[PDB]
């Protein structure tokens, strides 16, 4: 059984192996990238027991072709005739600087999904130095949850989620959103006899599970204690609640 | 790419002649300068004098055109010790970091016209010691090269192929006709 | 001692020469933190610019063997490679991009980098071993979800 | 604002500043055989520029230019200024065309109009029709419409030819970086080699026009001109501009010649060097005319009446026209290079001298503005 | 000259705006006229009776290493070394 | 005439001239003759029809193409 | 910390400083014989300024064994310059006369290339 995107491309003694971390999934799985003669070849797992444990998703592995297609190689400026034309770096930089000087106080910035920590820090430093106190992120969040980490953190460890006894999914599909968390939940289902209830539509989690419903009011009911899975979570030794 | 012609096509073609500049040039002065250039290139492609240089193993092959199987003195080619009394320097062997000003000085003190034969893989592009610290990556980046003999030890057949191709390059070398058309 | 002929370069030497030879035969006190950047012959740009990663090399995920994992190594940061316009090879202006230096412990590599003056950092520590129980009776179990469906 | 034409990942700049890399410039260097062309080719090959070098003569004249570039960055071509098809083949894949084509003397096949005017028009028109972005054709410093003859009858045809050529190139190619250099000093030049030669001096005596006092020159070093050509090629803002190329300080010709013979270990007493006015000497002009006549190629020592008019004229800069400091290049003083440059032309090199045998000569005096206006009054 | 704009069997040709076609004004481009794809689909497939067949390049020790191809699946089975096609009716 | 060199000998007579085999190609029935075997060519260096190398792989990184 | 090692030609820092000053004196005497003999385009004052810069970039070291290794290497270059033992191509290597200087500001480094 052989990688078909990596069909006869290179050889394993030739490969420069560089340690990296995949960014497409939110697991942050440790990978090793096969680079030979200044080209990406394939993505392979690197063993971190806490994060991924020799396992990699198909989206994280078979997206080495996406670094070859639809790339941006030149700085482009929309000329006033209506077309985006490739220009030099210095002309693009002074055009963006002239647009910034023409803005005069109304400047905002949005961070995406592939941005690292350092570009976000540099963007926030540029906006705060220019007098703009507004920054943005593409995926939304609750109001007031920024100050405490635990509102946006998988506080139970991914290596600790294999020791969970009963988990509750509130509107998430961990088979596709973060698949190594689903491998940890499958390991805890096989070994630790985990019983799992989910809230939302019917989903296949690659194991047997019960769907409580699609209404949000029963999300209160598990927090109220009237539902039997609230008694399951209270009687469990290591409970958890996973929210998408 | 063209191939050698078939013997019927070869019988259709006439003889090439000794002169690479053609028989007639539609001018008396052009014909006289072309024949003077032919005499000069005959005197220059006859008896080029290589230089006793011999950096490395490829040099041992250089004595196999001295050795009586191949006989470089049959062609006029004869070794001279001084670079002033030499037309050719056969850079043959590993050119290292300490031999960069040595080869540049010996090439510069050699008088014009100058043709350099690069014999051997070390002299062409570094070869088996290309990725080392001390070896200069070929002798092109210090001195000009006109002939690249490709074998690591070339056969002395293959070295005299480079010598004969240098003689054909000198035979096609034109200076008086260039002076008339400059 | 022996009643033979004495050594003439020690008997005829001045008292300043006897003091000079005995002081070089002794042991001086030096700090153990020694910077050897001007001695090693490295250009100063690679000293102030390159970052050194000390790491245990990654196991090949397609291969069960761990013999190549059993060492630590020093490697240097990857600079720009490019395509030469003639023929299409991978030209590189980085002389240190191809050097992996083997070491036994990260403390030895840290002291070596402090000796040679490199800007060092450790990517990851030594991997702890988790005790996992493996036996054949779990595959065929009674009222357990770990009963295997293969075979 | 400034568009990028190529938009190909093989064509963009990549790598560091070495020879094996690519700087994104594909330069065609016309007249690369000559004195400026070697330094221009070396300064291009230091940055990894792919160069097309067209030669009009023999292969042995341009075989020495393979050293400057790496493998694949030097491509030789055969051209002639009477054939536009070879120039069309030469500049068809070039972003930069450098015109160093010129000749100091008349030739039986090419006159001054045929090499400075008409050949420049053929090169500039073919480069404009081939889509070449830049053109860095050179000029002379003292170009004028009607340059008056100072000594000889028939002189200053070269300056008029370069002037007519530079306005017709600026008419034909609308944005050409015209560089006007003064007398250029270097190795293999004509300026130091003309004064150092046997045929210029007469019986160990040096003939100069007005004893060298009334001629003020501002010479420029050749790598400064070459690096100015590189900086004009790399900067797109230098297009359609005229750049004066002079040195940092001004000298008069008598002080320059006396300093040259002080550097050459040719003093007043031991060697017998003396300076006398060339205007009272009718032998030297007949000698220059005979040297220009009987030589089938280059005259011996570069001695011809055009060289006499080139050294006779005074180097005058025009206010409002930018110098080489606008191009970002530093300028090299003669006190850094010419003591090394006149080392092979020193007299009595057989003498195994000690350290204090020969004294280091004094640097020459530099003429100021007020002294120049007092001298020219 | 048509060898500059000719396409090799790896699907490579230089563009008209590329500077790398300036290397071919003095030396002609080498494109191999014998593409391996056309000369391997010109060879007809071999009809066989046995369930498995062996291939060794057709020369013995001078061919490729001997491999066995299964023919129970319908269609044309391609040897991965030499490209010869086998079929079972 | 005066253009002979060692590259004019074809591939079939090359081993007979270099004493590799004692069998001439007239009676050498083991030498193959295929449809794709090209005719012999001499060394074309120093000629307008020489060989000059290039990259055989195409471009592996594709740009955007905004339109 | 503390370590007992064998010394190289000096016990304390004062002798190593004396050896470095002896190197400076010997290189000062050797510079005018370097200039007149090697056929290099460098004035004597430029040579002495380059010698001063070579000592300045090694003023920062403090360890006596490192200082004495530098003294041994400088004595080797002095011995390779008293006897000629070299060419003009290697004497000019201290000045780096062929390398074009690179800018240090971040905008020019951003425009030129990733290095
Ligand atoms: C007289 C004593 C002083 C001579 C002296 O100092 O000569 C310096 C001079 C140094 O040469 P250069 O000026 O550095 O090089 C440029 C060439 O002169 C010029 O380079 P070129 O290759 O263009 O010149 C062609 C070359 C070659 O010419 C030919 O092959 C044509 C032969 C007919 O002819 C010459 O160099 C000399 C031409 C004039 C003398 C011959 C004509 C006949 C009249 C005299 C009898 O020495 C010679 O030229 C030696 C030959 C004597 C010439 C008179
Ligand atoms: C009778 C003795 C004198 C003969 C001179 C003959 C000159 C013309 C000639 O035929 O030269 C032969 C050769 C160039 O002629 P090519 O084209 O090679 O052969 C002619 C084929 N029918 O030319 C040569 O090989 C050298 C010619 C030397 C000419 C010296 C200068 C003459 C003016
Ligand atoms: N002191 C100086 O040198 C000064 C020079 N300039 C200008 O700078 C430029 C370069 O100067 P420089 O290097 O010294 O001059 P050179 O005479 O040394 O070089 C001129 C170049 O042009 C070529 N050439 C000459 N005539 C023709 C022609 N008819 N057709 C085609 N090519 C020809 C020569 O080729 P080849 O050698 O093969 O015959 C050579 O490569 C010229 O335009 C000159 O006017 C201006 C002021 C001072
Ligand atoms: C003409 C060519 C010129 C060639 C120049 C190159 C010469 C070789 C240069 C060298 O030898 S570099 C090694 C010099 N050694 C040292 O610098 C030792 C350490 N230096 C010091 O400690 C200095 O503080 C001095 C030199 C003691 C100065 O301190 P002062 O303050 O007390
Ligand atoms: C061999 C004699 C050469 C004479 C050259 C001219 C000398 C002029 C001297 C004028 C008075 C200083
Ligand atoms: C060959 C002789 C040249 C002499 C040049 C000097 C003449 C000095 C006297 C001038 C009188 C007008
Ligand atoms: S090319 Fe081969 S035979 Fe010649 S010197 Fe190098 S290793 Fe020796
Ligand atoms: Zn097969």
């Amino acid at each position: 059984l052989t990688n078909k995107p990596y069909s006869f491309v290179a050889r394993p003694w030739e490969i420069r192996k560089v340690s990296s971390i995949d960014v497409l999934d939110a697991v942050g799985s440790n990978i090793v990238v096969s680079t030979r003669t200044n080209e990406v070849l394939r993505i392979l797992p690197r063993e971190n027991e806490d994060v991924n444990e020799e396992w990699l998703a198909d989206k994280s592995r078979f997206a080495c072709d996406g670094l070859k297609r639809q790339r941006l190689v030149a700085p482009m400026v929309r000329m006033p005739n209506g077309e985006l034309q490739a220009v030099e770096w210095e002309g693009a930089l002074i055009a963006v600087a002239k647009a910034i000087k023409a803005a005069g106080g109304q400047i905002a910035g949005i961070s995406g999904q592939l941005a690292d920590l350092e570009a976000q820090v540099a963007l926030k430093d540029l906006l705060n130095r220019l007098g703009s106190e507004v920054v943005a992120t593409e995926q939304g969040f609750i109001a007031g949850g920024t100050d405490n980490r635990a509102n946006y953190l998988l506080n139970s460890t991914i290596a600790g989620l294999e020791e969970a006894d009963a988990v509750l999914l509130v509107g998430t599909n961990p088979r596709y959103e973060a698949p190594l968390v689903n491998t940890r939940l499958r390991k805890a289902y096989v070994h630790n006899e985990l019983q799992i209830a989910s809230i939302g539509p019917k989903i296949d989690l690659s194991y047997d599970h019960e769907n409580l419903g699609a209404d949000a009011a029963l999300v209160k009911d598990v927090c109220s204690g009237a539902h039997a899975f609230s008694k399951v979570l209270e009687g469990a030794k290591k409970p958890a609640i996973i929210i998408g | 790419q063209q191939t050698l012609p078939v013997a019927e096509v070869a019988q259709n073609l006439p003889k090439k002649g000794y002169s690479p500049f053609g028989t007639k040039q539609s001018s008396v002065a052009e014909w006289s300068l072309a024949r003077l250039d032919d005499l000069l290139n005959w005197g220059r492609k006859g008896s080029i004098w290589p230089l006793t240089f011999g950096l490395a193993c490829c040099a041992v092959e250089m004595m196999h055109i001295a050795a009586p199987r191949y006989d470089m003195d049959r062609y006029g080619v004869v070794f001279r010790a001084s670079p002033r009394q030499a037309d050719v320097i056969i850079v043959a062997g590993t050119l290292t970091n300490k031999m960069a000003p040595a080869l540049r000085k010996v090439y510069d003190q050699m008088p014009e016209p100058r043709w350099v034969i690069s014999m051997g893989s070390c002299a062409n592009g570094g070869g088996y010691y290309h990725y080392s610290y001390s070896v200069v990556r070929g002798c092109d980046r210090i001195i000009p090269v006109d002939i690249y003999v490709p074998g690591c030890p070339p056969t002395a057949e293959a070295l005299m192929y480079g010598v004969l191709q240098l003689q054909k390059k000198v035979k096609r070398m034109k200076t008086l006709q260039m002076w008339y058309r400059k | 001692t022996d009643g033979g002929p004495l050594d003439p370069k020690t008997a005829l030497a001045r008292p300043e020469e006897l003091e000079q030879r005995n002081k070089l035969s002794g042991k001086i006190t030096v700090p153990t933190a020694v910077n050897l950047s001007p001695i090693s012959g490295v250009p100063e740009e690679h000293i102030r610019e390159r970052r050194v990663r000390i790491h245990i090399p990654p196991k090949n995920a397609m291969q069960s063997g761990t013999d190549n994992v059993n060492t630590w190594q020093i490697e240097f940061d990857n600079r720009e490679r490019w395509e030469n316009p003639l023929m299409g090879w991978a030209s590189s202006g980085d002389p240190l991009s191809n050097m992996n230096v083997q070491f036994g412990s990260p403390e030895e590599a840290i002291t070596f980098c402090e000796r040679n003056g490199w800007r060092w950092y450790v990517d990851g520590a030594a991997k702890p071993k988790k005790e996992r129980v493996k036996n054949y009776g779990i595959n065929f179990a009674w009222n357990k979800r770990t009963r295997v469906s293969t075979k | 604002p400034r568009p990028l034409k190529t938009t190909n990942p093989a064509a963009m700049k990549r790598g560091t500043g070495g020879r094996s890399s690519f700087n994104g410039i594909v330069a065609t260097v016309f007249g690369a055989t000559g004195f400026v062309g070697r330094y221009v080719c070396n300064k291009l090959g230091k940055s990894g520029t792919q160069m097309i070098l067209p030669y009009r003569g023999d292969d042995s004249d341009v075989i020495r230019l393979k050293v400057t570039g790496d493998l694949g960055q030097v491509l030789f071509h055969f051209y002639n200024l009477e054939d536009p098809a070879s120039i069309r083949d030469a500049v068809k894949h070039s972003n930069v065309v450098i015109n160093l084509v010129g000749r100091d003397f008349e030739t039986k096949n090419f006159k001054f109009k045929d090499v400075h005017v008409n050949g420049a028009e053929r090169i500039a028109r073919i480069a404009r029709e081939a889509g070449v972005e830049r053109l860095i054709h050179l000029s002379s410093l003292n170009v004028e419409a009607n340059p008056k003859d100072l000594y000889v009858k028939g002189g200053s045809e070269w300056l008029k030819s370069k002037y007519e050529g530079e306005l017709r190139v600026r008419d034909a190619f609308p944005n050409a970086t015209i560089i006007r250099p003064a007398d250029i000093y270097g190795s293999e030049d004509r300026f130091l080699r003309y004064y150092a030669h046997i045929w210029r001096r007469q019986f160990r005596s040096m003939p100069l026009w007005h004893k060298g006092e009334k001629t003020v020159k501002q010479p420029v070093y050749v790598s400064d001109v070459a690096q100015a050509i590189i900086n004009a090629a790399k900067d797109p803002d230098s297009a359609g501009r005229i750049y004066q190329a002079v040195g940092p300080k001004r000298y008069q010709l008598s002080e320059l010649v006396d300093w040259f013979h002080r550097l050459m270990r040719k003093d007043q007493k031991r060697w017998g060097y003396m300076r006398y006015d060339m205007r009272w000497d009718p032998t030297f002009l007949l000698k220059a005319k005979l040297n220009s006549f009987i030589c089938p190629g280059t005259p011996i020592g570069g001695l011809h009446p055009a060289r006499i008019e080139r050294e006779a004229v005074t180097d005058k800069v025009l206010t409002g026209v930018p110098t080489l400091e606008d191009l970002g290049v530093t300028l090299t003083t003669m006190e850094q290079q010419v003591p090394w440059e006149l080392r092979p032309y020193r007299a009595a090199l057989y003498y195994d001298a000690e350290l204090g045998e020969f004294e280091t000569p004094s640097p020459p005096k530099c003429i100021e503005a007020r002294d120049e206006l007092r001298l020219f009054a | 000259r048509g060898d500059i704009e000719k396409v090799t069997h790896t699907g490579q040709v230089f563009d008209k705006e590329d500077y790398r076609n300036a290397r071919f004004v003095n030396a002609k481009r080498y494109v191999n006229e014998n593409w391996g794809i056309k000369l391997i689909e010109e060879v007809p497939p071999k009809e066989c009776t046995e369930r498995v067949v062996f291939c060794d390049g057709g020369d013995g020790p001078l061919g490729h290493p001997k491999v066995y191809i299964n023919l129970d699946k319908p269609g044309n089975h391609i040897c991965g070394y030499c490209g010869l096609r086998f079929v079972k009716k | 005439n005066m253009d002979y060199d060692g590259s004019m000998i074809p591939a079939e007579w090359y081993g007979w001239m270099h004493y590799k085999t004692d069998l001439p190609p007239i009676r050498d029935g083991c030498r193959p003759k295929y449809k794709w075997i090209a005719d012999h060519s001499e060394n074309l260096s120093g000629t307008k029809e020489a060989y000059y190398p290039y990259s055989t792989t195409p471009n592996k990184v594709e740009a955007w193409e905004p339109k | 910390a503390v370590q007992q090692v064998r010394p190289i030609l000096s016990v304390d820092r004062e002798e190593a400083r004396k050896r470095a000053l002896n190197l400076y004196k010997a290189w000062y005497r050797q510079i005018p014989y370097i200039v007149m003999d090697y056929d290099i385009p460098m004035t004597v004052e430029q040579c002495r300024d380059k010698l001063r810069e070579e000592f300045v970039k090694h003023r920062n070291v403090t360890d006596i064994r490192v200082i004495d290794m530098l003294v041994i290497k400088g004595q080797m270059e002095l011995k390779e310059s008293v006897e000629i033992w070299k060419q003009k191509g290697h004497i000019m290597r201290y000045w780096k006369e062929s390398q074009d200087p690179k800018p240090t500001d971040f905008l020019s480094k951003f425009i030129q290339g990733v290095n």
